[PDB]
RNA sequence: CUCUUAAGGUAGCCAAAUGCCUCGUCAUCUAAUUAGUGACGCGCAUGAAUGGAUUAACGAGAUUCCCACUGUCCCUAUCUA
RNA sequence: GCCCGUCGCUAGUACCGAUUGAAUGGCUUAGUGAGGCCUCAGGAUCUGGGAGAAUUUGGACAAACUUGGUCAUUUAGAGGAACUAAAAGUCGUAACAAGGUUUCCGUAGGUGAACCUGCGGAAGGAUCAU
RNA sequence: ACCCACUCGGCACCUUACGAGAAAUCAAAGUCUUUGGGUUCUGGGGGGAGUAUGGUCGCAAGGCUGAAACUUAAAGGAAUUG
RNA sequence: UAUCUGGUUGAUCCUGCCAGUAGUCAUAUGCUUGUCUCAAAGAUUAAGCCAUGCAUGUCUAAGUAUAAGCAAUUUAUACAGUGAAACUGCGAAUGGCUCAUUAAAUCAGUUAUCGUUUAUUUGAUAGUUCCUUACAUGGUAUAACUGUGGUAAUUCUAGAGCUAAUACAUGCUUAAAAUCUCGACCCUUUGGAAGAGAUGUAUUUAUUAGAUAAAAAAUCAAUGUCUUCGGACUGAUGAUUCAUAAUAACUUUUCGAAUCGCAUGGCCUUGUGCUGGCGAUGGUUCAUUCAAAUUUCUGCCCUAUCAACUUUCGAUGGUAGGAUAGUGGCCUACCAUGGUUUCAACGGGUAACGGGGAAUAAGGGUUCGAUUCCGGAGAGGGAGCCUGAGAAACGGCUACCACAUCCAAGGAAGGCAGCAGGCGCGCAAAUUACCCAAUCCUAAUUCAGGGAGGUAGUGACAAUAAAUAACGAUACAGGGCGGGUCUUGUAAUUGGAAUGAGUACAAUGUAAAUACCUUAACGAGGAACAAUUGGAGGGCAAGUCUGGUGCCAGCAGCCGCGGUAAUUCCAGCUCCAAUAGCGUAUAUUAAAGUUGUUGCAGUUAAAAAGCUCGUAGUUGAACUUUGGGCCCGGUUGGCCGUUUCCAACGGGGCCUUUCCUUCUGGCUAACCUUGUGGCUCUUGGCGAACCAGGACUUUUACUUUGAAAAAAUUAGAGUGUUCAAAGCAGGCGUAUUGCUCGAAUAUAUUAGCAUGGAAUAAUAGAAUAGGACG
């Protein structure tokens, strides 16, 4: 009777389970954006292989084919609109070659470190959370927000968070008491 | 299985009436009356979805047993009442008047109308033949038999009607270059008013239609509903007429209403 | 290995109408079976035209069980000549 | 060195097998046949030729019970006969070296056991050759 | 009858290897990952086992058809060195 | 998103399997478990059995109220408000559950009714009812009720006394008109008449009309309007016996209002006269809509250790009937001998409901679908049936079988594959809770009812987001270029910061709660708010550390480890992988090109029948309008910033001896038409462009495009759910009384339909001419 609440995966795992090459290298990664799970990683390599074969399939039609376009226009704009292609691959053969660190690179979690304001990358991911920074009035408390270059412009702190402008804090208030 | 079923599910309804599907577990199902319950629209999800004037069902009910609903003339209290495309819904509060009118993307759309447009009808006549005494009937799409129409009205036509009374005074005929209304498959929504008619004898009768964007499609004859002449119709089409926008069409002019 | 023979019972088959022990042992049929049947075999003392083994068909032949049937019986009673 | 078979131990699997063996389902002959329905009657009464209960005739439908048959799916069994674990132990030496009678195939008979012998093949021979 | 040359169709041999193959070797066992001329048949680890069971042919011996349970990490091929 | 790796050997290359590996809307179990959202869940085994409670009832101004009912008000002395009980009506055939049976059945897509039923909704439809008489309105016979009773016992009911109707049962009515039938008289002719009845709809039958391929005449039997007395004289379908109508009758004669509510008014010739408003229930017949029932074409899994099957006792057809709502061997009677099959019939199997779909990502495939949506089947097993529009119903009845309860032993009652809960079965699955607030549904109906449905609980089924920490200062130390001033940081004292897990005023949330969102007060330093699960010889990432054991115990998916220094066991330590999760078993998909159409292998590794014939099946050489010319205008891109100029890529039509079926008119859009960049413009003259009627057509396969096409699923656009899985929202002002975008697109592909193409591959054609045009 009930209608069927659709669900999905939103990540990969890599077959081959002991490539110490492909092990190391993905800690590294993790250690560098301020990771918990590989599957923080595994996840991001999804979308990724998704986008390609969307992407890579598009580039089978006969060139300028009706829906190529639309969606392939439909989808490099997707990818700008974050910032992860780059304004000079709109034409979609780029798009084939997004290396997994761009995705990275345009997290919160991430930028929240590349404009200052996180000593560290954990710092950062230990901030987000803590009722500290957001949008607008929109707190975020997920560090994997994707920030789009749009509303990357304003990213301080919130109005309630006591590191940007609040009241003291909830340990500092008897710390002086 | 022993006899009439009478509830609805989610998602065996028509899609057209947009519907979320967690809304429960049913839609109302359309009641018996001039509409088929696949091609037509009840007043509760009119009332409640479309035109967002009541919150839930409940008040639905509470509107239509005031007698401020009137679907063709009439007080029409059934809160699943069948109103189908071409149905005119005056409203006694707000003095409002809609007649119903696909869109080009094949759902019911609100359309508001004048209150002289609102007393007139037409129909495609589905049926003529003689009767009892004699005495010749049209039958239309809507579920409607008007006594002594002229000899000159065949099938497949449209008749204005006054619905303050029954009869028809005009007749718009089905022949090449007259102007049509696709009311079926999804070609559903487009119009306009001949190529010609192919005529498949045994079934199936197919109809060509040239949009006045120079754009041809077919649909089947069951589905063309004339509605008059080159560019002077009958009633009021509703915004965009109907001209089948592409989708890229459709967001390059999505994006052209960019500033704000 | 050994004594010994003319040769030392092979293929087959069995408590068989051939087995003392013996109402053999195991199974089977029964409530219960010195019965029957199927198995077993150092078989007192099975065995090859002393013919061996197997066999459809046949039998007023010996034997076991079932169905039907019944005064054979429980348990006797009555009639006719 | 390797290695074959009978023979003996332990364990497991499946097979054959007196019990005219057992069990579960699907049909189904024949026999008996509930019930409601249709129908011939009936006439407690109850009325204006009608009604109508009990009862009843004949039907089609047909559960079901008794005894069978058939199909499918299972399955107990004295005993018999395989295989395996299995490499070992007993007896021998079959094959592998011309394996000490070259080996193997088909067929036939014989032998504790591998095996032996006859007839015709093959070389994968121990001979690409007068 | 013999000699010489050519040409059809035979039984084979020889040299090559373009080519093939795991190799031994192969004018097919080639013209296959640059995979498609037509068509038939069989095989899918080794044992179990061509055993059991049914069907069928036979006078018989046996022929054709032909499983499974279980067991097992090998068994097999060609070549190299000992 | 096109990958491999460990194990045959002394070493080698193979064939080959085993093991490894990863996923699973895939079940279970094990260890561990903090937050948000999400939220499947007694399918598998036993469609096995069930204690108890609940899951279907329903009233409007408008069928029935003398409750000895409450309430009194209020014009109301018939009724009137309110209304239990009860009748009447309607519903109870939807819903919800389960997957047992079912394999040409269901189902799917596509059809058919000119092959039928159709409550309801919606739209139409009624001057006729009598007779050679209540219409100012006709009849009892009953519930409730009262009262007397029975029985251990039930939604048991008996005897008696009342009374209602939109229950039951009856039974009047209305204009004109015309057409048919009889026809007393009169009067004989060319012949006509007074008035007598008949003629609603429905049923049954027979007869007729229902035209139409282009035009005309003569006559026999009747016999219609006008005499200038010779005489003259129209529906629909491709398609019907269709719709409709006419005639003679037929009928235990259908319907044709004896109903109800709100108002009450006109109009005298003042009659209890005659009239008349709005809307409710009904009522035939037609149409509509919700349906149903059959039905066309094509498509199912394994099986030949199933090859013949179907008529006993219908098998296949014909005729006639019967029965049905209707077609039909559905059934019967008569007659015939047919029907299916290697192109796999028939039988068997199924741990089989079908589908939408799910899993697995080079593709081609492989596997799965009890399970939210559609269809079907069932209610312990059968069969039978009442009611009804609709049921072969089971929260209906009846019978049998099985199960099974109560008892006073006489009898009575039960059907969870509804909700929950219980027993059983098992590897395997949750509360005997709350509400009609939403979603919808039903009733007499805005109100009542709804275990449909929603709320919470249970809930590591799956799915998403992601806490268990974050910055210092210092101190020996490294290293940058003696430690100096840049941190690599390893530090076993420190340090002030931050926060939800939790707790909790409060508001929010909610039907009432609960959580979540928001938020005072609390709420973190190692004793914590303390992460797990596996593993560390190889595959395979991480130690030949230490202690134990001594072929023991144990490990080891596989190769292999342990018999006294164990890289493998039991531990301590350290280390790796994944991480609120991770291991194990079973299945399954990838890897697997080990099922091979794509795409395998067959000399010796597994595998070419000893041999040839040979039916089925598969396959099968070549050759029939090619080539040339004129034209039209399309779509990219170029030089320019679309007219014309260049290339190239496609569409159509022409003429080249050149069906394009074909005419009979209707049509003509086009020209041979009447300074050629440019186009309006009637008076001779294009065909096929297709209407619609006629006539007549060799059969296919393939490919194009298109229609028909359910949602959810999938692919996918838009949208910043705080992110994400999702959801289908949302976004703007004048946030004082509105503005506005949405809710795409794609997808079906086998079969059917429609359409363009004429290569490829078939079929058919003139040879005894029984050929072709006329
Ligand atoms: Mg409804
Ligand atoms: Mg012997
Ligand atoms: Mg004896
Ligand atoms: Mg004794
Ligand atoms: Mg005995
Ligand atoms: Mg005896
Ligand atoms: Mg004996
Ligand atoms: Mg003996
Ligand atoms: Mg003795
Ligand atoms: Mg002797
Ligand atoms: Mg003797
Ligand atoms: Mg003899
Ligand atoms: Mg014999
Ligand atoms: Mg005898
Ligand atoms: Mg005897
Ligand atoms: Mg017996
Ligand atoms: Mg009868
Ligand atoms: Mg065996
Ligand atoms: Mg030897
Ligand atoms: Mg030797
Ligand atoms: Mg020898
Ligand atoms: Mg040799
Ligand atoms: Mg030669
Ligand atoms: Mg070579
Ligand atoms: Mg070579
Ligand atoms: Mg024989
Ligand atoms: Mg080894
Ligand atoms: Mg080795
Ligand atoms: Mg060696
Ligand atoms: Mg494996
Ligand atoms: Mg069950
Ligand atoms: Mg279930
Ligand atoms: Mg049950
Ligand atoms: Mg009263
Ligand atoms: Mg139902
Ligand atoms: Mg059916
Ligand atoms: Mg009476
Ligand atoms: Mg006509
Ligand atoms: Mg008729
Ligand atoms: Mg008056
Ligand atoms: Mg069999
Ligand atoms: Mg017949
Ligand atoms: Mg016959
Ligand atoms: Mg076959
Ligand atoms: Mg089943
Ligand atoms: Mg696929
Ligand atoms: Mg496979
Ligand atoms: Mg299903
Ligand atoms: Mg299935
Ligand atoms: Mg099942
Ligand atoms: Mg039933
Ligand atoms: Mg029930
Ligand atoms: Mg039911
Ligand atoms: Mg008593
Ligand atoms: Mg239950
Ligand atoms: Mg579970
Ligand atoms: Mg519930
Ligand atoms: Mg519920
Ligand atoms: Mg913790
Ligand atoms: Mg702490
Ligand atoms: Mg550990
Ligand atoms: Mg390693
Ligand atoms: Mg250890
Ligand atoms: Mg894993
Ligand atoms: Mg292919
Ligand atoms: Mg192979
Ligand atoms: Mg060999
Ligand atoms: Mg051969
Ligand atoms: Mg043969
Ligand atoms: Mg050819
Ligand atoms: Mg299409």
């Amino acid at each position: 009777p009930r209608a069927p609440r659709t669900y999905s995966k939103t990540y990969s795992t890599p077959k081959r389970p002991y490539e110490s090459s492909r092990l190391d290298a993905e800690l590294k990664l993790a250690g560098e954006f301020g990771l918990k799970n590989k599957k923080e990683i595994y996840r991001i390599s999804f979308q990724l292989s998704k986008i390609r074969r969307a992407a890579r399939d598009l580039l089978t039609r006969d060139e300028k084919d009706p829906k190529r376009l639309f969606e392939g226009n439909a989808l490099i704009r997707r990818l700008v609109r974050v910032g992860v292609l780059s304004e000079d691959k709109k034409k979609l053969d780029y798009v084939l070659a997004l290396k997994v660190e761009d995705f990275l690179e345009r997290r919160l979690q991430t930028q929240v470190y590349k404009l200052g304001l996180a000593k560290s990358v954990h710092h950062a991911r230990v901030l987000i959370t803590q009722r500290h920074i957001a949008v607008g009035k929109q707190i975020v408390n997920i560090p994997s927000f994707m920030v789009r270059l749009d509303s990357e412009k304003h990213i301080d702190f919130a109005p309630t968070s006591p590191f940007g402008g609040a009241r003291p804090g909830r340990v500092a208030r008897r710390n002086a008491a | 299985a022993r006899g009439p079923k009478k509830h609805l599910k989610r998602l065996a309804a028509p899609h057209h009436w947009l519907l979320d599907k967690l809304s429960g577990c049913y839609a109302p199902r359309p009641s018996a009356g001039p509409h088929k319950l696949r091609e037509s629209l009840p007043l509760i999800v009119f009332l409640r979805n479309r035109l967002k004037y009541a919150l839930n069902g409940r008040e639905v009910k509470a509107i239509l047993m005031q007698r401020h609903v009137k679907v063709d003339g009439k007080v029409r209290t059934d809160t699943t009442y069948p109103a189908g495309f071409m149905d005119v819904i005056t409203l006694d509060a707000t003095n409002e008047n809609f007649r119903l009118v696909y869109d080009v993307k094949g759902r019911f759309a609100v359309h508001r109308i004048t209150d002289e447009e609102a007393s007139y009808k037409l129909g495609k006549v589905k049926k003529v033949q003689l009767g009892k005494k004699g005495v010749p009937y049209v039958v239309t799409h809507d579920g409607r038999t008007i006594r002594y129409p002229d000899p000159n009205i065949k099938v497949n036509d449209t008749v204005k009607i006054d619905l303050a009374s029954g009869k028809i005074t005009d007749f718009i005929k089905f022949d090449a270059g007259k102007l049509v209304y696709v009311t079926g498959g999804r070609n559903l929504g487009r119009i306009g008013t001949i190529v010609h008619k192919e005529r498949h004898d045994g079934g199936f009768d197919l109809v060509h239609i040239k949009d006045s964007l120079d754009n041809t499609f077919v649909t089947r004859l069951n589905n063309v509903f004339v509605i008059g002449e080159q560019g002077k119709p009958y009633i009021s089409l509703p915004k965009g007429k109907g001209i089948k926008l592409s989708i890229a069409e459709e967001r390059d002019r999505r994006r052209a209403q960019q500033g704000l």
